[PDB]
DNA sequence: CAATCCAGACTGAGCACGCTGTGA
RNA sequence: GGCCGUAGUGCUUGCUCUGAGUUUUAGAGCUAGAAAUAGCAAGUUAAAAUAAGGCUAGUCCGUUAUCAACUUGAAAAAGUGGCACCGAGUCGGUGCUCACAGCGUGCUCAGUCUG
DNA sequence: GATGGCAGAGTACTA
DNA sequence: TAGTACTCTGCCATCAGAGCAAGCACTACGGCCGATTG
């Protein structure tokens, strides 16, 4: 029995731990070793760390699941089309669909003719000559009027249905609207015809260029407004133009409607909104609205079709055919030009698949960008290529029909083409005439997002309810799926429960009860003061009723002057429904509150007008048709945090009054909701406590999963809990006095590129066009800041130069001393940091005044954020006050993160369980949380320097230092338990600035006592004479329990790339009937775990049985097959007479001990990892830190000079560090070539300064590191990986099974097997 | 010639002993108790060979018998202060916490020698060999004690329980005392003249004349022979005026100090570490009864004993060390207290350290019985000199009671503070009861005393 | 109405460490 | 400190969809050469698969989380491993029991009186 | 973004 | 002398996008509200 404490450092992929005694000494006890080896005990220290792979989110799994569902649904669509065509296709060519299915088959495997469409070579060749591409056939079917072959009709329809297009645009699209100028002129003519008094003139305006510009929609609208007289933004014509170009305008100001009546043209509710607006104003604007709709259709289509639609009903097919013809002509011209001018490059351009060019573009994997990059210099170094170069620059040279840019083609184009084909060919095919509606439904059907998967009780993700038990086809979806119930379940399965009543769902935010409760709470806190009052008095219940009925039930916003005049002077959701239902007695009635709650619940739940109206039909008799229509129009968004049962259902046992009843009848007390729920006399608190008791708590893993945060952090939390339990069991089931814990704070380039592109488009500048920047270049902090600041200085008005980068000053808006934030949201690039003004506060008022407009423009361009703007313009608000400074200083030491609070609560609940007589929980174990700042400052002040590149011991050292610092702090300052233990400006500023000053001997010069005492008690909290020596001794120990968490690999079966056919045994069949050697397949399978098999194999012609011991990699795909029957699985692999008892499961990171303390970790069944950690002396660690100048220099000039002299006198430590590395490599790493290269590089680079030599020596520890080998670099020399690609040696080594702390081990000598 | 006459009493001829009067004794356990099995702790190869001959001989006598029991404790050798005999010790740490507790009745070494009167000048000291093994152990409680002993030569591996009372057991000294006391209780009745002193196993017989001791020794040997106890004949002082008992020399009815003990205390060099000073203090403290004013003499060395301090061997410390070395050279002969006659105590107090000597009448002179000295508590340290003597008497009178067996004694001091207790100028009430009890203490004629005394 | 969220000395009992001594 | 109301940012979970990419097959290559080979012609499209697969047979599910060893277990899960001191190259070595007595010191609890 | 798979060239032991 | 068998070195890893819903966590302003004891 001994008092002890546990210190823990929690990382995303590491959890350090350390047990300390009263004197801050780490104990050491002997531990029994289980197994068949001769070792029966081992001595270990109670300090170490656990290393594990970082956890992952379910984003990739969700994306893969969505892809699977999409593929299944597409195949089902094709199956529906084939089922429709089946009878007539059997009449025409019975084997057409069978031939289509077996297209992916070699000649010897097909049971039909190799040609899939007609089955004979002559017909196939003729068809491919007549229609080189599918778009030729589609256009022929759309335009031609004669009979067409049924297989060709099916092929066109199948292509259209398989590749539909995006569903971004709702409603209908008419491809005939292609010209922009003509439709703009027609809209202007209609506007002039209607608005005769104030006509609009638009002659001489390049409407096509203005509206079809590549700039942002808002910028295009602004340009059109600028180049148009007689109107501006927010006018009638401006709003019409915005609606046409896609923005949502408010038509309230145009006709003085007094209601928003916003119309979005792409939205499905546009027809209803337009009907409502027409009923509001009149029927004379319908022509203008239709003209705007046609203009919008033309605007969106002209950017895609880019073809004349006056001669064809298939503009998309015509555009693809024109692309094909342009490709052919450009190819012929390029071939002729190359033959004329550069005949020697013709082979490498048009014949070599490896190099980019035409051969690599078509036959190879080269993309359009790579093809253009390769062929641009060749075209430039040639004559007669001006138009080809123009097409290359505009990205319209030699384009295939199937490209990446086809993602902006609406499904309505394919729908129109399919409808045209069906109309053309329905006269000859009665079956085509009959099934036109269902074919269109097949093309245009998509499951609503709120319906979810169409499961039948065997899917965890699904929530849909079926009104009828039958197969859900796209044609009976409405009649089989209960859409309203499905959407209600979809919303309710994600909304929160009440926290006071965990089993009760929350009310909508705009619920009538919620509004009444909030209004009454706000009213009860207003203390009126008038003449004749001795003391301020609270409103009574009747006064509150009168005030609510006179003010709140009449006007939306109740102000103090209105309260004083309309009530104190005159006498002394509810409003939205009042204008809709036009009934006051119904809303004031109290027996229709259930109806009102159901109405608001429906409006919150459903976003579709059809669903709202079908749910509200039960209440249609109560209201009129127009009232029902207005109710459908109105929709609320938001969910409250209070349950209906909590608000009005629960009643006090003593008085029989609900919370709302008490709030109404508060009277003189005017106690609010918090007072009501915290009152001890009232039974509301007791009922809340009883409700929370029900359910109690789930498992530890379930609770951690239910926590909010990063999955890696949650995994670290679970590991920390498990190691705490393990340490408690190790220490004799005695709980520690304190548990001091800490938690670390923690394509992006593509996101930066898209953000800068959007910001530049919004701002209208051309900085990216002046000099393009790639994503890898944009990853640089200085370049990112320069590009975000539009190339201009942020603190003063001047222009910066990209070519002059790496010279400007990066400045933090909030000083780094007050807040340590290195994000772009707090970093600013300027020519000189002195322009900001004073360096200890927010930027100066003069600079704020100068650059306020520029910062506002950047904010409107989304280049800077609201937080950045608020921080920048704080000088006008008042700057950083003394209170703010004190707060900022305090928050650097006191942890406030919710994840840390959750971890502390979990540990406290696990540790302290006993209760007192008065139900007061005894704080047996005190859980303390600290930030990394305290420990880092301790290390920097007292020469306990940390270098992460040496070994993994720094995690354990950080845990030990956390324990020591936390225990010392809580000993010295018991009054700080509120801010540290889980459970004025000047005075606060200097208190937390010198909170850690009791460790040091001298302050600022104050001779602080050598022995630190508690004060008011006789407790010695620190002794500088010996406690620092103890810390130094602990940090210098060579034994630290470092454990890598073994795991069984899960995830994808192998690499997703499908390789071509080759005669290799590594290829994996994509289907059971697809031979890899003839069809290609996957490769590089992922091994779930290795299996040690001791068996006999057939070797030689005689097939003699040779005893063999080896490791077999059980991959992810065959893990279930192996686990179902290991005997048969191993026999099928070729092994005979295996031993089930001798079969051993070996997951990843399995540890083996071979000789001289050499440890190897199982990377896979054929690879090994290093498993030994070098324990470099702390003197060498400190010397390396000081010589490398970690984080530059942060010391006083007097202290900085002496450290440089210390390094100068300790120059010779470099050779000793090199010798330590070499001897450790010789004993363990056994990389002779790499060691020789390292030594040669060190010898050749000996004359360089100590700073550079130490910085490069830090990299040398990569060779002597635990884990997978990695390449490093010493100056110019780069050393590759020495991978251990043979696991034969570990078959005679010792297999060690380490617990979560490494103190409990099971050593198995595999040589005896 | 003594060995020949009593073959059934001497261990060198009588063989193993066995108490033929005491019944087998059941070792009780607490109600909430469960068997505990502890693996045999690692033992060095040199210590293993020390016990091995004992196990071989213990097996022959039937003391150690093979058994299978859930109880198991690690055997452990303890070498004797002399040579390397390596006596066997069971190391029953876990069993002791589990076994029940009985009230100890063992005699404390301070009070045994107080019973010896100066009239009985002839002594006969007999020490019983293998004392704790004489009492038989019931087979029900035999599984409680066990240990693992595996020797390939012996051919038996497993647990070997004890059929007798083991060594290292917490109740062994108490159970053996009572068992031996009852057997010899009949012997005391038959010989009123003899004075028998019993210390666990060591027995001392005191008689008046030489013939009385010879008759008593023969009766004692015959009595122990029938009872089964065997006494070692190699070390048995019989009918000698000079005997060694309880670490004290007994000559002319005086409790001398052995010459070897004095050599050990002075032989050590000047201490240099607190561990070295602690070693020297303990030896000196055992002789405190012979050194006059030892509390004040060793006063400087006491504050240096603290674990947290600096070992500064200053000139004052060397003066204290020299005083103890010279005092032990001429240590007097403390007389054996005679309970029949009244006692006399001298009390003196200088500078907060109480000193004195307990004496008894010897002809016309007074012979010292025991030198008493103490350090006054800090509460009495600040008292005036008149009040300090009152506190000094109370402290020393408490010490004298532990040796005088509660017999009345006379307190003689230079001052006349005996009347001051009645009318002094919580604790004081406690002092009044102790010093005013006429039954146990009284104050004689007030008179000073020599500084040496 | 405004501000903040026991010291001393003594006595008694128990315990423990840090050494020794008589024996086993 | 808490109560809010407003705004922004980041992240998480789930659902419905889109465009490509890869793989096999189809789109008759020609001339001169026994032949390798050379010279010309052509290239843009389509079908099928897109984790093998599973039974629960759904227009469902299949890459998240969790996972040292041994014993009891159907499983969920529960159990399994002495301490102290001196040291330190991944941990090593030494020691351990009693009972009574003597001396020095410290701590905790409780009470007393006074400010 | 490391880190394990994989092909290919090189070297070596054995029937 | 050819057939397996083991080692070392360089290359290579499916990728983009659009909606919708619910939630948490953090930052940043403005208004207002706390109670009990000496």
């Amino acid at each position: 029995d001994k008092k002890y404490s546990i210190g823990l450092a929690i990382g995303t992929n590491s959890v350090g731990w350390a047990v300390i005694t009263d004197e801050y000494k780490v104990p050491s006890k002997k531990f029994k070793v289980l197994g068949n080896t001769d070792r029966h005990s081992i001595k270990k220290n109670l300090i170490g760390a656990l290393l594990f792979d970082s956890g992952e989110t379910a984003e990739a799994t969700r994306l893969k699941r969505t892809a699977r569902r999409r593929y299944t649904r597409r195949k089902n669509r094709i199956c529906y089309l084939q089922e429709i065509f089946s009878n007539e296709m059997a009449k025409v060519d019975d084997s057409f669909f069978h031939r289509l299915e077996e297209s992916f088959l070699v000649e010897e495997d097909k049971k039909h003719e190799r040609h899939p469409i007609f089955g004979n070579i002559v017909d196939e060749v003729a068809y491919h000559e007549k229609y080189p591409t599918i778009y030729h056939l589609r256009k022929k079917l759309v335009d031609s009027t004669d009979k067409a072959d049924l297989r060709l009709i099916y092929l066109a329809l199948a292509h259209m249905i398989k590749f539909r297009g995006h569903f971004l645009i709702e409603g209908d699209l008419n491809p005939d609207n292609s010209d922009v100028d003509k439709l703009f002129i027609q809209l202007v003519q209609t506007y002039n015809q209607l608005f005769e008094e104030n006509p609009i003139n638009a002659s001489g305006v390049d409407a096509k260029a203005i509206l079809s510009a590549r700039l942002s929609k808002s910028r295009r609208l602004e340009n059109l407004i600028a180049q148009l007289p007689g109107e501006k933004k927010n006018g009638l014509f401006g709003n019409l133009i915005a609606l046409s170009l896609g923005l949502t305008p408010n038509f309230k100001s145009n006709f003085d409607l007094a209601e928003d009546a916003k119309l979005q043209l792409s939205k499905d509710t546009y027809d209803d909104d337009l009907d409502n607006l027409l009923a509001q104003i009149g029927d004379q604007y319908a022509d203008l609205f239709l003209a705007a709709k046609n203009l919008s259709d033309a605007i969106l289509l002209s950017d895609i079709l880019r073809v004349n639609t006056e001669i064809t009903k298939a503009p998309l097919s015509a555009s693809m055919i024109k692309r094909y013809d342009e490709h052919h002509q450009d190819l012929t011209l390029l071939k002729a030009l190359v033959r004329q001018q550069l005949p020697e490059k013709y082979k490498e351009i048009f014949f070599d698949q490896s190099k980019n060019g035409y051969a690599g573009y078509i036959d190879g994997g080269a993309s359009q960008e790579e093809f253009y990059k390769f062929i641009k210099p060749i075209l430039e170094k040639m004559d007669g290529t001006e138009e080809l170069l123009v097409k290359l620059n505009r990205e319209d040279l030699l384009r295939k029909q199937r490209t990446f840019d086809n993602g902006s083609i609406p499904h309505q184009i394919h729908l129109g083409e399919l409808h045209a084909i069906l109309r053309r060919q329905e006269d000859f095919y009665p079956f085509l005439k009959d099934n036109r509606e269902k074919i269109e439904k097949i093309l245009t059907f998509r499951i609503p997002y709120y319906v979810g998967p169409l499961a039948r009780g065997n899917s965890r993700f699904a929530w849909m309810t079926r009104k009828s038990e039958e197969t859900i086809t796209p044609w009976n979806f409405e009649e089989v799926v209960d859409k309203g119930a499905s959407a209600q379940s979809f919303i309710e399965r994600m909304t929160n429960f009440d926290k006071n009543l965990p089993n009760e769902k929350v009310l909508p935010k705009h619920s009538l009860l919620y509004e009444y409760f909030t209004v009454y709470n706000e009213l009860t806190k207003v203390k009126y003061v008038t003449e004749g009052m001795r003391k301020p008095a609270f409103l009574s219940g009747e006064q509150k009723k009168a005030i609510v009925d006179l003010l709140f039930k009449t006007n939306r916003k109740v102000t103090v002057k209105q309260l004083k005049e309309d009530y104190f002077k005159k006498i002394e959701t509810y409003h939205d429904l009042l204008k809709i239902i036009k009934d006051k007695d119904f809303l004031d009635n109290e027996e229709n509150e259930d109806i009102l709650e159901d109405i608001v619940l429906t409006l919150t739940l459903f976003e579709d007008r059809e669903m709202i109206e079908e749910r509200l039909k039960t209440y249609a008799h109560l209201f009129d048709d127009k009232v029902m229509k207005q109710l459908k129009r109105r929709r609320y968004t938001g969910w409250g945090r209070l349950s209906r049962k909590l608000i009005n259902g629960i009643r006090d046992k003593q008085s029989g009054k609900t919370i709302l009843d008490f709030l109404k009848s508060d009277g003189f007390a005017n106690r609010n909701f918090m007072q009501l729920i915290h009152d001890d006399s009232l039974t509301f608190k007791e009922d809340i406590q009883k409700a929370q008791v029900s359910g109690q708590g789930d498992s530890l893993h379930e609770h951690i999963a239910n926590l909010a945060g990063s999955p890696a952090i949650k995994k670290g939390i679970l590991q920390t809990v498990k190691v705490v339990d393990e340490l408690v069991k190790v220490m004799g089931r005695h709980k520690p006095e304190n548990i001091v814990i800490e938690m670390a704070r923690e394509k992006n380039s593509r996101e930066r590129m898209k953000r800068i592109e959007e910001g530049i488009k919004e701002l209208g500048s051309q900085i990216l066009k002046e000099h393009p920047v790639e994503n890898t270049q944009l990853q640089n902090e200085k370049l990112y800041l320069y590009y975000l600041q539009n190339g201009r200085d942020m603190y003063v008005d001047q222009e910066l130069d990209i070519n002059r980068l790496s010279d400007y000053d990066v400045d933090a808006i909030v000083p780094q001393s007050f807040l340590k934030d290195d994000s772009i949201d707090n970093k600013v690039l300027t020519r000189s940091d002195k322009n900001r003004g004073k360096s200890d506060n927010v930027p100066s008022e003069e600079v704020v005044k100068k650059m306020k407009n520029y910062w506002r423009q950047l904010l409107n361009a989304k280049l800077i954020t609201q937080r950045k703007f608020d921080n920048l313009t704080k000088a006008e608000r008042g700057g950083l006050s003394e209170l703010d400074k004190a707060g900022f200083i305090k928050r650097q030491l006191v942890e406030t993160r919710q994840i840390t609070k959750h971890v502390a609560q979990i540990l406290d609940s696990r540790m302290n369980t006993k209760y007192d007589e008065n139900d007061k929980l005894i704080r047996e174990v005190k859980v303390i949380t600290l930030k990394s700042k305290l420990v880092s400052d301790f290390r920097k002040d007292f020469q306990f320097y940390k270098v992460r590149e040496i070994n993994n011991y720094h995690h354990a050292h950080d845990a030990y230092l956390n324990a020591v610092v936390g225990t010392a702090l809580i000993k010295k300052y018991p009054k700080l338990e509120s801010e540290f233990v889980y459970g004025k400006a000047t005075a606060k500023y200097f208190f937390y600035s010198n909170i850690m000053n009791f460790f040091k001997t001298e302050i600022t010069i104050r001779k602080r006592p050598l022995i630190e005492t508690n004060g008011e008690t006789g407790e010695i909290v620190w002794d500088k004479g010996r406690d620092f020596a103890t810390v130094r001794k602990v940090l210098s120990m060579p034994q630290v329990n470092i454990v890598k968490k073994t795991e069984v690999q899960t995830g994808g079966f192998s690499k997703e790339s499908i390789l071509p056919k080759r005669n290799s045994d590594k290829l994996i069949a994509r289907k059971k009937d697809w031979d890899p050697k003839k069809y290609g397949g996957f490769d590089s399978p992922t091994v779930a775990y290795s299996v040690l098999v001791v068996a006999k194999v057939e070797k030689g012609k005689s097939k003699k049985l040779k005893s063999v011991k080896e490791l077999l990699g059980i991959t992810i795909m065959e893990r279930s097959s192996f686990e179902k029957n290991p005997i048969d699985f191993l026999e099928a692999k070729g092994y005979k007479e295996v031993k089930k008892d001798l079969i051993i499961k070996l997951p990843k990171y399995s540890l083996f001990e071979l000789e001289n303390g050499r440890k190897r970790m199982l990377a896979s069944a054929g690879e090994l990892q290093k498993g030994n950690e070098l324990a470099l002396p702390s003197k060498y660690v400190n010397f390396l830190y000081l010589a490398s100048h970690y984080e530059k220099l942060k010391g006083s000039p007097e202290d900085n000079e002496q450290k440089q002299l210390f390094v100068e006198q300790h120059k010779h430590y470099l050779d000793e560090i090199i010798e330590q590395i070499s001897e450790f490599s010789k004993r363990v790493i056994l990389a002779d070539a790499n060691l020789d290269k390292v030594l040669s590089a060190y010898n050749k680079h000996r004359d360089k300064p100590i700073r550079e030599q130490a910085e490069n020596i830090i990299h040398l520890f990569t060779l002597t590191n635990l884990g997978a080998p990695a390449a490093f670099k010493y100056f110019d020399t780069t050393i590759d990986r020495k991978r251990y690609t043979s696991t034969k040696e570990v078959l005679d080594a010792t297999l060690i099974h380490q617990s979560i702390t490494g103190l409990y081990e099971t050593r198995i000598d595999l040589s005896q097997l | 010639t003594w060995l020949s006459d009593f073959p059934q009493a001497w261990a060198e001829t009588g063989g193993m002993g066995l108490a033929v009067r005491q019944a087998p004794l059941i070792i009780p356990l607490k109600a909430t108790s469960t068997p505990v099995s502890i693996k045999q702790y690692p033992m060095s190869q040199e210590a293993r060979l020390g016990i091995k001959p004992h196990i071989q001989r213990l097996l022959d006598q039937g003391i150690l018998v093979p058994c299978q029991s859930p109880w198991n404790t690690p055997l452990l050798p303890v070498k004797k202060p002399g040579t390397n005999d390596y006596r066997p010790v069971q190391d029953l740490r876990e069993v002791n916490k589990r076994v029940e507790d009985i009230h100890p009745t063992v005699p404390n070494p301070y009070n045994l020698l107080s019973g010896l009167p100066p009239s009985h000048q002839w002594y006969t000291v007999l020490d019983l060999k293998d004392a704790f093994f004489c009492l038989r152990l019931h087979p029900t409680s035999q599984p409680l004690f066990a240990f693992e002993w595996r020797d390939p030569e012996m051919g038996i591996s497993g647990q070997l329980t004890w059929t007798r009372l083991p060594q290292g057991f917490k109740n062994s000294p108490t159970l053996f005392n009572e068992a031996l006391h009852r057997d010899l209780a009949d012997f005391r009745i038959q010989h009123p003249d003899l004075i028998l002193l019993q210390y666990v196993d060591d027995l001392l017989l005191a008689a008046t004349s030489e013939l009385d001791c010879q008759q008593g020794t023969r009766a004692l040997l015959q009595t122990l022979g029938n009872l089964g106890y065997r006494a070692s004949a190699k070390k048995a002082q019989i009918c000698q005026k000079q005997v060694k008992y309880l670490g004290y020399l007994l000559k002319e009815g005086q409790r001398w100090l052995t010459e070897a003990r004095k050599e050990t205390v002075m032989g050590q060099p000047t201490p240099k570490t607190p561990r070295q000073l602690r070693e020297f203090l303990g030896k000196a403290g055992f002789c405190r009864l012979f050194i006059p004013g030892f509390a004040e003499m060793a006063a400087p060395l006491y504050p240096l004993t603290k674990p947290g301090t600096l070992f500064n061997w200053g000139p004052d410390q060397q003066k204290a060390y020299q005083e103890i070395k010279q005092a032990l050279l001429t240590a007097p002969a403390l007389g054996l207290p005679d309970l029949t006659k009244p006692f006399e105590l001298f009390v003196d107090e200088k500078q907060g350290y109480a000193k004195g000597v307990l004496t008894q009448k010897l002809g016309p002179w007074r012979r010292p019985v025991a030198y008493l000295s103490k350090k006054l508590d800090p509460v009495a340290a600040g008292w005036p000199p008149c009040l300090r003597m009152v506190a000094a008497i109370a402290v020393l009178t408490k010490d004298a009671g532990k040796l005088t067996m509660g017999q009345p004694l006379v307190i003689l001091a230079p001052h006349a503070v005996e009347a001051l207790v009645k009318q002094p100028p919580a604790r004081m009430t406690h002092y009044q009861a102790l010093l005013l009890d006429t039954d146990r203490v009284q104050f004689g004629p007030v008179v000073a005393l020599n500084p040496a005394t």
